[PDB]
RNA sequence: UCUUAUUUUUUUUCUAUUUUGCGCCGACC
DNA sequence: ACTGTCTGGACTGGTCGGCGCTATGATC
DNA sequence: GATCATATTGTCCAGACAGT
C-alpha cells in the first residue's frame, strides 16, 4: 500500500498479476502448505 | 567478589593468590577449568600452554581480560 | 579517564556544613545533570528564607535543588489534598504524580505563576508544610499529543531518568574549574551550505556538539545529506565516548534532524541541552520526517524508539539559565527570535578565557510572535552568525505592509465567498499568520472561522503551552489580560476527512491554513485540488517554492496541472482561484537585519564566522562586515578548525 | 583418561561445573577433570575413567540432564585449552553478526582487526552513512568469509 | 602493523596481466609483488629481458610504478662465483669496495667508490651484470672518508635483511589497498610550527589515507614538554595514531625541528611504518638524534629516548632520490626536489588524486645559489597549495649578500692568521659550517694559505656523508666532482682529531691552524673546552655564525663580558680572565631572508591557488602573508597551531 | 661517475492527509 | 507361493449451557 | 526488594513384511 503496487516476491513480474476472489479458508490452506513445505502453483484461467 | 589472577590463571575468593604469590588480579574472566589430577590430560595441555597453571587442583583458564 | 567528582563533592559538602545550619539535616549531596541536588532531614530549617538558598547557589555556582530525604515523606494521597489545599483555586492544578525513588512532585497546572510563587516561596512554603520537592509545569490550554506523551515518557521511565542524570553529573564534574589550554570550532556541515549543520567545540579536555542536523534537500546523496563522519575528529570523539553534550539552537531538521540517528546506532548516551519548547518542536518535527520518509518509500533514518531515547536523553534549558554542561564549558541559551524555543547558544569556556555566540537561524527586527534577539552578552569573543539571506541584494520586505497586503488579499477573497487557503510549515510562518489573522479579527475585521488542518494544531498547542517564550505583547496579553490570541473561537482544527469535506461543500466564506507550502502532502494537495476549479477562491503562498513541485507549478502561472489521479490515470486540476505570492514572513534574518545585529552586539566579537548559508552568500557577508566594521569574518568550508585560543 | 559430555542448563554451565567439583570434593569421587569452557553453551567435558563415574557424579543434580554414551577424542577438545586470541581468524572484508555490546544484535563487516588490544573496527551495514565502531573480539562471529 | 581492507590481490592480478601480455613469455615470469613503493618480478629466465633497454622503461610508463625485476630465488649463482664474476666484469677504475648478497631476494649491494662506472650509461651494464650472474644489482657509493654512521646503517640493514623485507612487503600491501582513488576531501592540519618556530608537524587527511610531515622537536622551550613536543593532544593526531591509520611519514630535512621527534613513536610502539626521506637527511638525522641523546644523558635530564627506537627509525626508513616519484599511499604521491638549506634537504611534492590536488611544503630553504648546495626547484608539474617558511619574513630581514659575507670571513683569517693566532668557529655539526669550510678551501685552492683545518667533534661524519653523496650538492660541487678529478672536501689542510691528546698538542703548539668544533651555542663540547683553553690567547678571534641563545656561552662571549663564569666539573667554577677576540658574521645561514621568500613566490610555476606561510615567528609570518597578499593578490593564510584548512 | 611514474568544470525540497487453543463433563435432536 | 505378524488410520453430524488452564529458579 | 533467559525429548480393517 505504501508503495501502491503488486509484486510477486519469488519471481518478480510486476505486470502479470490477477485478482482471484477466493475463500480465506482456502488462502489458509495455502499458507498451512506452504508452511509444510509444499508449494501449490495457482494456474489462473480466464472466466469467460 | 569474584576475580582471577593474571600470572597463574587461577580463581580465588580472596584477594590473596595463595599458588604464585603475585599481586594482580583480574575482574574479567571467561573459560572455567577445573584440575582433580595431575597427570590428567587436560592439565598438561594447560601446562605446555601456559607453565604456571595447572600446578594444583582447583580452578584455572587459558585467556585472562 | 581519570575524575575527580568525589574530592569535589566532598568539599562542596564541606562549604554546606560550614555555612547551611547544622540543624537543617544535611544527609546526601550528589549531582543531577548541571545541578546539585542536596536532601534535607528538615526542610522547615533549609528555607526559613530564600537568601540562604541564594547565597549557597551563588558561592557553589550551582542549580541548587533541596529535597527532603526518603527517610521521611508524607503519602500521596494526603500530599495531593495538602497540596490543593496550600495551592490558591485560582491556580487550576490539573494533575499532581509523585516520584517516591527520589522525593519529588510534579504539578501540571494551568496557571504555574501561582503554584511556583510571587519570588518562589510558595514553592518552598509546599515542601515545607508537605515534604516533597515541587516541580511546576504549565497545563496546556490546547491539548498536546507530542506533549503529553513527552511527559508520559519522562514519567515512567524516571529510573532510566535518574540514572542517566547522576552519570552525566558525574562525567561533567570529573575536574574542578579548569582552563583549556585550546579552543577549536570545527565545522561538520553546515559551512558554506545550508543545512545539515554540525558544530563541534574541542578543548583538551572536553567536546561539546551543537545543532547536529540533516540535509533535507540532498538526500538523494548520502554525501550531503548528513554531516562528515569521516572527520578524525568527529571519529575519535565519537569512539572514544568523548562528546559530553550536544546543545541543539532551535528545532528544525536542519539542526535536528540526524540527533535520533546517534542513538540509532548507539554512538552517543549523553545528554541534549535544548529548551522544552525546542524539545517538544524537534520530536514532532523527527516524528513527522520519519513517517514521510517512510511513505516515500526509502528506508527511515531511524525508528521512534530512538525518538524516544532522544527525550529519555534531554536536559530542559531555560532563558538566561547559566549550567555548567563540561568541566570547562558553561552553557547558556538566549532568545533566537526564529522560531519557538529558538535559542541562541553562548558557551563560556574557561574562566574567561572565551566566549562563544552561535546565533543559528534568528531574527533581529522585534516580530509579533517573538521578542528580538539577544544582542548583549555578559562577554563575547567569537560569534558564528547565519548567512541564509546574507547577500548584498537580499532585502525581505518590512512585515508592515506585507501583513496589511495579506489581510487586504484575505478581504478581497471573503468579499466575493471565496475560501483562502494558505500553504506554510509546521513551525513558523504559520503561527505568525495566524496571529496577523487573529489580530485583524479581534477589531470585527472578519468573523469567518480560520480551520488549521495538518499539525498544524499541534505547533499552536505546543505554542500555547510555552507562552513565556514568545514576544512581549503575547506575554502581557496571555498573562497580565485574560485573553489568549491562539484561543480564539474563529480557530478552528479538523477530526478526519469527513469534516474536511464539509469544509470544502460550504458554501460560507473561511479561511484554510494547509500544512505543506509546496503542496507535496497534508491536506494542503486534498484542499487545492478540491478548491482550484473554484475561482472565487485564492491561495497565499508565505514561503519559497522549490522547483518540479505542485506549489511551483501553481505559483508559475500554470492553469492547468496535469497530475497523477486515482486508477492511475492522468488528471488536469484547472486552476482558476487566485495565486498570491507574499513572501515576507520569512522568520530568517535579512541582510539589514544581519548587519544591524552585527553593529549592535554587545560587545563587539573579536572574530565572526559566517555559517549557515550559500557560499557565495557566506562570503560576501564576511567580506561586507569586514569592510563596514573591520571584525575578522571567516566563512571557511566543512572539515575546517579554527583555533580560537 | 576418557573424555565424556554432560548436557547441562544453557547459560550456568559454571555453576554446575562448581556443583560438580564440591561434590567431588566432600563426596570422594574418582573424577579426574572437569572442563566448562565459555564459547560450548549448555555443555560441559568431564575427563573420567568411565562413563559411570561421571553419570554418579552428576547424579543428584537437576540441573545435569545426561550423559553422552560417546567419548570425545583428545584431539576434538585440544583447541579448547590452547592460548589464543578470540581476534584471531578474522580479516577484514568480511561479514560478522555482533553477539553482544551496544550493537546487540547487529550485523556489520569488518574494516581493521588488530590481535594486540582485543578488539575489532566493524562498520554497519544498515547504517546509510559509514561509520566505524569498535567492539571486542569475542562479541562478534563470522557468518560468510570474503575479502 | 594494523590490518586494512588490502584490495592488492585484484592490482597484483592486473598488473601480472598486463606484464604477461607485454614481456615475452620466455623471460618466464613467476612472481608480482610490492616492496613499498616498488614492484618487484621474479622471473625464471631474466636472459630474456633486458635485451632491449626500452622494455623496462615502457613497462614503468604503463604500469606507472618503478619497477625492480629481480630473479629468482632458485636461479641463484653462488655467492664466491657471483662476487668474482662481477668484480672482474666491472672496469678496475670502478674501485669496488664492498659486496654483500641476499639471497632470500637474490640482491647483491655493491658499494663502489665510482657507482658511474658501475651502473653504465643508462644502466646498460646493470642489467648485463645480471645477464652473467643472474643477481639483481644495487650500487651505493663508498665515501673517500671513512663513515662510522653510513657504515653502522648499511651493517644493521644488512643484518636486518628479513625483518626490513618483512616490513618493505607490508608497507607496499598497505599502500596499494585502493586502486587510482579520488579523494573526497583534502585538509592540512598543523600539530607543531604554526605561527612559531621549531617542533613543526604537519598532519595531511583525507579520507583515505593520513600523511605526517617534518615531525620534529623544540629545543627552546624543551623544560616545558607542552611548548617543545608536537601537539599529540589533537583528535585528528590521537585517532590516526590509536588507529594506526598513519600511511607515511616526510622528512623535509635532517634537523631537530623537523626530524627530534621521530624515534619517540618508535620508543612508545605509537606508530610503526615507513619514513620517506633522502639518505643524507636519513643519516644526519640520525646523527643528530645520537647527539641530542648524548646531551641529555650528559645534561643529567631523562634522555627522550634510547639508541635502540633509532635503529628502529633506520630499519623502518625508506630511502628517495631528488625527483623520484613514488607512491605512499592510493590517492597520494610523493616527490622530494631540491631545497638547498641543508645536504638532503627536500621540497616535499604531494600530489593527491588523478591532478586533484598538489601540496608544495618547501620548509627551511634557499633560493639564491649556494657554494655548497643547488638552488630550491621553483618549478613544479602542478601546484594548488604551497607552504613555506616564515622565519626571516619580517620588513627588516635583509641579510647582506653571500660575498659580502666571504669577504668578510676571508679577510677576518688574513687579519688573524698572520699574527700566529688560532680562529676558532663553533657552528651546528650540519649547517653552515660545511659552506664555511667549502669558503675556506675555495680560498686556500689560491694558495694565500698553508694552515692545518681541525674537524673535532662530529664535523667529520657530516664531511664524510656530504662526500658519499655529492649528487646532492650544487652544480659547480657536482661538475668538480664528476667531470674532473679533485675533491674540495680530500683538500690535505683538513684534520681530524678523534681524542683529547690530538687536540691538547694542537693547543699548546701555537701553530696556526683553524678549529671547526660543534657545541651549539657553546653549550657543551670540544668548542668549549677550546674556547677554555685559548681564552689567555689574546692573538685568536672566535667567530660567531649562528644566533647566540640567551643564557649561553656564546651570547655572554658575543655580549663582550671580560669575565664568564663557567661551571665545571668535580665541583667549583672555572672563571678565568679571558682575552678572545669576538667577531660576527651572520651571512653563511641557510634560511631565506624576505627577499628570496619574495622572489621564490614571484618565479614558481605554476602561481599556487593559495600561499600557507609557517616555521616562524607570529609576526614575521602575518607580515610575510600580507606582503605576498598585497603584492601578488595570492590568497595567503598563516594559521596557528591546530588549525585544518580544506583545500578540495 | 647514474636507471624505470603521473596531473584539472554539468541532478532539484530544510518537509507532508468484536478472545483463541486444549481438554473435560452434561444435555438435546 | 502361503501365513502369521507389525504397522498405520478412523471411530455420524449439529446445537444449548458451563469449568478451567495456558512460569520459573537465579541475579544485583 | 525488581528482573531474566530457559523452560525434556481400544477394535477392526488394510497394506507391507520376514519366515517356511
Ligand atoms: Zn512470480
Ligand atoms: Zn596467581
Ligand atoms: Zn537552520
Ligand atoms: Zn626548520
Amino acid at each position: 500500500k505504501r508503495r501502491g503496487k503488486v509484486y510477486c516476491p519469488v519471481c518478480g513480474e510486476d505486470e502479470r498479476i490477477s485478482k482471484v476472489e477466493m475463500s480465506y479458508a482456502f488462502k489458509l490452506l495455502l499458507d498451512e502448505l506452504k508452511a509444510m513445505v509444499i508449494r501449490p502453483s495457482l494456474r489462473l484461467k480466464d472466466r469467460v | 567478589k569474584e576475580r582471577a589472577c593474571r600470572h597463574c590463571h587461577y580463581i580465588t575468593t580472596e584477594d590473596r593468590c595463595p599458588v604464585c604469590g603475585s599481586r594482580d588480579l583480574s575482574d574479567d574472566w571467561f573459560d572455567l577449568v577445573i584440575v582433580l589430577d595431575v597427570e590428567s590430560r587436560i592439565a598438561k595441555k594447560l601446562r605446555e600452554s601456559i607453565p604456571e597453571a595447572a600446578k594444583v587442583p582447583g580452578k584455572y583458564a587459558i585467556r585472562v581480560r | 579517564r581519570e575524575t575527580f567528582v568525589d574530592d569535589i563533592l566532598k568539599e562542596i559538602r564541606e562549604i554546606i556544613v560550614q555555612m547551611v545550619p547544622r540543624e537543617a539535616g544535611i544527609t546526601d549531596v550528589e549531582f543531577e545533570g548541571p545541578e546539585l541536588v542536596i536532601y534535607v532531614k528538615n526542610p522547615e530549617a533549609m528555607m526559613k528564607d530564600g537568601e540562604l538558598i541564594k547565597n549557597l547557589a551563588k558561592v557553589l555556582k550551582k542549580r541548587i535543588s533541596v529535597r527532603p530525604d526518603p527517610d521521611i515523606l508524607l503519602p500521596p494521597e494526603k500530599a495531593e489534598e495538602l497540596i490543593k489545599q496550600l495551592v490558591p483555586p485560582e491556580a487550576e492544578i490539573t494533575n499532581i504524580s509523585f516520584d517516591p525513588s527520589v522525593g519529588e512532585v510534579l504539578i501540571e497546572a494551568r496557571k504555574p505563576g501561582l503554584v511556583i510563587g510571587k519570588n518562589g516561596e510558595t514553592l518552598r512554603l509546599i515542601t515545607q508544610k508537605v515534604h516533597w520537592a515541587p516541580r511546576v509545569v504549565r497545563t496546556p490550554p490546547i491539548q498536546s499529543q507530542t506533549i503529553y506523551s513527552i511527559r508520559s515518557i519522562l514519567q515512567t521511565e524516571s529510573k532510566d531518568r535518574r540514572k542517566f542524570l547522576r552519570q552525566v553529573g558525574r562525567n561533567i564534574y570529573r575536574k574542578s574549574e579548569y582552563k583549556s589550554r585550546w579552543i577549536r570550532i570545527t565545522g561538520l556541515g553546515g559551512f558554506r551550505e545550508v543545512g545539515r549543520s554540525a558544530l563541534l567545540v574541542q578543548t583538551d579536555e572536553s567536546y561539546v556538539l551543537v545543532d547536529f542536523g540533516v540535509n533535507i534537500a540532498a538526500l538523494k546523496d548520502p554525501t550531503k545529506a548528513y554531516p562528515h563522519f569521516d572527520a578524525p575528529e568527529f571519529r575519535y570523539v565519537l569512539d572514544e565516548g568523548l562528546l559530553d553534550a550536544i546543545i541543539i539552537t532551535h528545532a528544525a531538521l536542519d539542526h535536528s534532524g540526524m540527533l535520533p540517528y546517534l542513538f540509532r546506532y548507539k554512538l552517543f548516551d549523553g545528554p541534549i541541552y535544548t529548551t522544552p519548547p525546542t524539545r517538544d518542536l524537534m520530536t514532532l518535527l523527527q516524528q513527522d520526517f520519519i513517517e514521510i520518509q517512510h511513505m516515500n518509500g526509502v528506508e527511515p533514518l531511524y525508528r521512534p524508539k530512538d525518538i524516544k531515547e532522544v527525550i529519555k536523553h534531554t536536559i530542559t534549558l531555560d532563558y538566561g539559565e547559566v549550567r555548567d554542561i563540561a568541566p570547562d564549558i558553561r552553557l547558556t541559551l538566549h532568545n533566537a527570535g526564529h522560531i519557538l524555543g529558538s535559542s541562541i547558544v553562548h558557551l563560556h569556556i574557561g574562566n574567561g578565557l572565551h566566549n562563544i555566540a552561535i546565533t543559528g537561524d534568528f531574527k533581529f527586527i522585534p516580530t509579533r510572535l517573538f521578542e528580538p534577539a539577544v544582542s548583549r552578552f555578559p562577554r563575547l569573543e567569537t560569534l558564528v552568525m547565519e548567512s541564509t539571506y546574507g547577500g548584498s541584494n537580499d532585502y525581505q520586505m518590512p512585515r508592515e505592509e506585507a501583513e496589511k497586503r495579506l489581510i487586504e488579499v484575505i478581504h478581497q477573497t471573503l468579499k466575493r465567498g471565496g475560501k483562502v487557503l494558505i500553504p506554510a510549515m509546521a513551525v513558523g510562518r504559520a503561527q505568525e499568520i495566524m496571529m496577523v489573522l487573529e489580530e485583524y479579527a479581534r477589531v470585527g475585521g472578519i468573523e469567518v472561522p480560520i480551520y488549521l488542518d495538518g499539525m498544524i494544531w499541534e505547533a499552536t498547542a505546543i505554542h500555547t503551552a510555552y507562552p513565556e517564550y514568545l514576544s512581549k505583547h503575547i506575554r502581557e496579553q496571555i498573562f497580565h489580560e485574560g485573553y489568549n490570541p491562539f484561543l480564539n473561537p474563529i480557530f478552528k482544527s479538523v477530526a478526519n476527512s469527513r469534516e474536511r469535506q464539509d469544509i470544502i461543500d460550504s458554501g460560507e466564506p473561511a479561511i484554510i491554513i494547509a500544512t505543506s507550502g509546496m503542496l507535496v502532502g497534508g491536506p494542503s494537495v486534498e484542499y487545492f485540488k478540491q478548491l482550484a476549479p473554484d475561482p472565487k477562491n485564492s491561495i497565499i503562498f508565505v514561503s519559497y517554492q522549490a522547483e518540479g513541485t505542485l506549489g511551483r507549478q501553481v505559483q508559475r502561472g500554470l492553469r492547468e496541472i496535469p497530475i497523477v489521479g486515482e486508477d492511475g490515470r492522468t488528471e488536469v486540476i484547472n486552476v482558476n482561484m487566485e495565486v498570491h505570492t507574499i513572501d515576507g514572513f520569512s522568520g530568517a534574518a535579512d541582510r539589514r537585519e544581519l548587519m544591524s545585529y552585527v553593529a549592535r552586539v554587545r560587545p563587539r566579537p573579536e572574530r565572526i564566522i559566517t555559517v549557515h548559508g550559500e557560499a557565495h552568500k557566506c562570503l560576501d557577508l564576511s567580506s561586507s562586515i569586514h569592510k563596514k566594521f573591520g571584525i575578522s569574518t571567516r566563512a571557511p568550508n566543512n572539515l575546517d578548525a579554527i583555533r580560537l585560543k | 583418561g576418557k573424555i565424556f559430555t554432560v548436557s547441562v542448563t544453557v547459560g550456568q554451565e559454571t555453576t554446575t561445573a562448581n556443583l560438580i567439583y564440591s561434590k567431588a570434593k566432600t563426596y570422594n569421587l574418582p573424577l579426574y577433570a572437569i572442563l566448562s569452557p565459555s564459547k560450548v553453551k549448555g555443555y560441559i567435558f568431564i575427563e573420567a575413567p568411565n562413563k559411570s563415574a561421571v553419570e554418579e557424579a552428576i547424579r543428584g543434580i537437576r540441573h545435569a540432564k545426561r550423559v553422552l554414551p560417546g567419548e570425545i577424542p583428545f584431539s576434538e577438545i585440544e583447541h579448547f585449552l590452547e592460548e589464543k586470541p578470540a581476534v584471531s581468524g578474522f580479516e577484514p572484508g568480511d561479514i560478522v553478526e555482533l553477539i553482544a555490546g551496544p550493537f546487540k544484535g547487529e550485523k556489520a563487516k569488518v574494516v581493521r582487526v588488530d590481535e594486540s588490544k582485543d578488539e575489532i573496527v566493524v562498520e554497519l551495514v544498515s547504517s546509510v552513512v559509514p561509520i566505524p565502531v569498535t567492539v571486542r573480539g569475542e562479541y562478534v562471529r563470522l557468518i560468510s568469509k570474503r575479502q
